[PDB]
């Protein structure tokens, strides 16, 4: 119902680079009286969406000439000819002719560099916490790149579900990587009913999963 | 100044329901649409619908309907939306923003969050994360709301500090966890520190890590 | 946008 089908997802790009980003709508959103109206936002951390092209292929007043838009129909295209550290944050195609309006689901704009692997360290939980009747397990995945990784906790071997949270970083302004951290959370007597605590990570820039344990009460 | 102020952040307990208000200013409020839109992590932007201020008409995005309900008060040049009986889906950032017909949203207020969890005000927990290269760092347990301050050896150490994103536990509080990566040949020597601050409850901690 | 209320 006039979904709007945005890709990629994310688009790792070098600064200076173009860039470039698709919306295609499920019909003809061409309003009745001839014009599209097909808008593209930019929302950045921490601020507010801001428009940056209105009537499929219009600059609005102030956004630089290196953003342009074209398209007719079903399908647009947002291109960015050289792009800038300023640039970076997610864009949302956003279909303005027909009730209810619809936004893309986003493309988030990001610096491109070389795989890196994660150094990966595991934490038990400190004494002090034991005494409270909660363990938290924490698992840390450092500087790796790209984004995606995955942290897969074992306890005697056994692989756990539905227990851990985990959150990521912001791209790092200086080398461009990402950090993760994961926490498994036991209740103090199941973290004492068992020996072998591990997180198995994998990620592109390691040759296999890697598993880093301990064993509790060392 | 062209503007839309949007209400304060609301901390609210699940099964509530909370106003959200958007005042505009340096226009004329009748001459505009307002629209609301919702952004989230997993949803991304979603538009909840929008208000005639000259007519009082609406519409909705149909996954909205019963969950927002929008007014707009002319005499005080302001826009109202209720959110009823709050979800930990509902957490979120809402925005308000103006819309002439066939223009475009140009102006935005920004942003209301709204925190949807039974907790009350409540202080952390500091816990010791304990180790060529060496990682430790500082567990930030059961507080609420946000935000934590975390800094290690009072703000001097700030190289290879990443201190990461809360997550919301279901308990309602959250937790958050402060790393630094340091030489292992330095953890005999130099002492590491990390200074938390959670100004809603006044509490502040230095916890020394040690291996 | 159009707009909710466009009449024409």
């Amino acid at each position: 119902d006039f979904l709007m089908a945005q890709t990629p997802l994310s688009l790792p790009v070098s600064l200076g680079d173009q860039a470039s980003i698709s919306c295609r709508s499920s019909q003809s959103i061409v309003y009745s009286d001839g014009n599209t109206y097909l808008e593209w936002y930019l929302q950045r951390p921490g601020q507010s969406p801001k428009l940056l092209i209105y009537k499929v292929s219009n600059r609005f007043s102030g956004v630089p000439d290196r953003f342009s838009g074209s398209g007719s129909g079903t399908d647009f295209t947002l291109r960015i000819s050289r792009v800038e550290a300023e640039d970076l944050g997610i864009y949302y195609c956003f279909q303005g002719s027909h009730v209810p309006y619809t936004f893309g689901g986003g493309t988030k704009l990001e610096i491109k560099r070389t795989v890196a692997a994660p150094s990966v360290f595991i934490f038990p939980p400190s004494d002090e916490q034991l005494k409270s009747g909660t363990a938290s397990v924490v698992c840390l995945l450092n500087n790796f790149y790209p984004r995606e990784a995955k942290v897969q906790w074992k306890v005697d071997n056994a692989l756990q579900s539905g227990n851990s949270q985990e959150s990521v970083t912001e791209q790092d302004s200086k080398d461009s990587t990402y950090s993760l951290s994961s926490t498994l959370t036991l209740s103090k007597a199941d973290y004492e009913k068992h020996k072998v605590y591990a997180c198995e990570v994998t990620h592109q820039g390691l040759s296999s999963p890697v598993t880093k344990s301990f064993n509790r009460g060392e | 100044q062209v503007q839309l102020q949007q209400s304060g952040t609301e901390l609210v307990w699940p099964g509530t329901s909370v106003t959200l208000s958007c005042k505009a200013s340096g226009y004329t409020f009748t001459d505009y649409e307002i629209h609301w839109v919702k952004q989230t992590p997993v949803h991304g932007l979603e538009w909840i619908g929008a208000i005639v201020p000259k007519t009082g008409y609406t519409a909705y995005n149909q996954k909205f309907r019963g969950k927002a309900i929008l007014t707009a008060d002319k005499s005080s040049s302001t826009a109202y939306m209720d959110l009823r009986r709050l979800t930990s889906e509902d957490s979120a950032v809402y925005y308000c923003t103006r819309l002439r017909n066939y223009w475009y949203f140009d102006v935005w207020g920004t942003g209301t969050t709204v925190t949807v969890s039974p907790a009350s005000t409540k202080g952390p927990s500091v816990f010791p994360l304990a180790p060529g290269t060496a990682a430790l760092g500082c567990l930030v347990k059961d507080y609420f709301p946000e935000p934590v301050t975390v800094s290690w050896n009072s703000g001097a150490l700030t190289s290879g500090v990443h201190t990461f994103p809360a997550v919301l536990q279901s308990s309602g509080l959250y937790s958050l966890s402060s790393v630094v990566t340091v030489p292992s040949s330095s953890l005999g020597t130099q002492t590491y520190i990390c200074n938390v601050n959670h100004k809603p409850s006044n509490t502040k901690v230095d916890k020394k890590v040690e291996p | 946008a159009v707009g909710i209320g466009a009449v024409f």
